[PDB]
């Protein structure tokens, strides 16, 4: 059991981190975007 | 004719035409500062589709 939630964690872990980089990308284009107008 | 016809109105109403279709092309405003607006927003775009192009081409994720 500890070595699945370690796995399950591990891959929320990169999900959460794939989110964060495209919510972190979504906001420079949101500010790009405010910038430019 | 006189040496012993519409003009004005020809000219009042050519010059009416000539302003309506620049306000309508967009000279209605100052020559200089239509420029101006046109540089700005032409570089506005621009930087617009680099935006587009840096964020869409490198794509991080995969």
């Amino acid at each position: 059991n500890h070595e699945a939630a370690t796995c399950l964690e591990d891959v929320v872990y990169r999900g959460d981190m794939l989110l964060e980089k495209i919510q972190s990308a979504l906001a420079d284009i949101a500010q790009s975007q405010l910038k430019t107008r | 004719m006189d040496k012993d016809q519409d003009l004005n109105a020809l000219k009042t109403k050519f010059q009416e035409l000539r302003k309506l279709i620049g306000t309508m092309p967009g000279i209605h405003v100052s020559p200089e500062q239509q420029q101006q607006q046109l540089h700005s927003l032409r570089e506005q775009v621009r930087t617009k589709n680099e935006l587009l192009q840096k964020y869409k081409s490198l794509c991080m994720f995969e």
